[PDB]
């Protein structure tokens, strides 16, 4: 689901 | 001339740099969902009649070589230029698979004095990447001069996914919040609205419709606003109106 760049 | 001339024979290139897999030594995690963004962008800009070139997993050296080579093409028959960067980032920086590239090094190839066949034409850089480690927790609701010149920094537009200093967020299944929203707003509105107004709708969509969900409280219930940076000198429409 959520991942940072 | 309140609007850029967009009736050259070609709308122009749309270069998409899609960096998913990074060198083990960098510590950067695989960007799950980026191929969804890369495919969305390709279809979206296809429908706007851009010549799309997708490139995947470029090193920092390969990014610079690509941008140099593209800037050296003859763009005389093209209305505009678009570059989309999908990667990890920090303020002012995009990552190659093996390390950082300054964004300024990339965009400098296209300066008005360095890419003469794009002088006077809109140069768009669309950047999905973090710009730092801040988290947005949100809040509940005389002289004419003779020789005419233009600035070498004029006619650029940087559509950043997030505000200076902040995280930018991506969904492993659906793609990045910003690119999802950008493609949706271009699909819906590029046949009528001016580009700043399309990007303002992208701002509202990202701001209102997304909120992070994380098992790690540190990254949970976070928000994002994109950041439109325009040095454009005219209105930009992705269509032209035939005279007959």
């Amino acid at each position: 689901x959520l991942q940072p760049x | 001339d309140n609007s850029y001339k967009m009736d050259y024979p070609e709308m122009g290139l749309c270069i998409i740099i899609n960096n998913k897999n990074f060198h083990k030594s960098t510590g950067m995690t695989s960007r799950s969902g980026t191929d969804v963004d890369a495919a969305n962008l390709r279809e979206t800009f296809r429908n706007l009649k851009y010549e799309v070139r997708n490139k995947n997993d470029l090193t920092r050296e390969e990014i610079v070589e690509l941008m140099r080579d593209v800037s050296k093409e003859d763009h005389s028959k093209r209305s505009s230029f678009v570059c989309v960067l999908l990667s990890h980032g920090e303020e002012g920086i995009i990552f190659g698979t093996n390390g950082p590239v300054d964004l300024k090094k990339i965009t400098n190839f296209f300066r008005g004095d360095r890419c003469r066949s794009l002088t006077g034409k809109p140069k768009l850089f669309i950047i999905q990447a973090c710009r730092g480690t801040e988290l947005d927790c949100g809040i509940e609701t005389d002289d004419d001069m003779a020789c005419h010149k233009i600035p070498v920094e004029a006619d650029f537009l940087y559509a950043y996914s997030t505000a200076p200093g902040y995280y930018s967020w991506r969904n492993s299944k659906d793609g990045s919040w910003f690119i999802q929203s950008l493609c949706a707003m271009l699909k819906q509105y590029a046949d009528k609205l001016e580009f700043m107004h399309i990007l303002t709708r992208v701002n509202r969509k990202v701001a209102t419709e997304f909120e992070s969900f994380s098992f790690d409280a540190t990254f949970h219930a976070k928000k994002q606003i994109p950041c439109i940076v325009s040095m454009l000198t005219k209105e930009l429409y992705f269509y032209h109106q035939l005279h007959h």
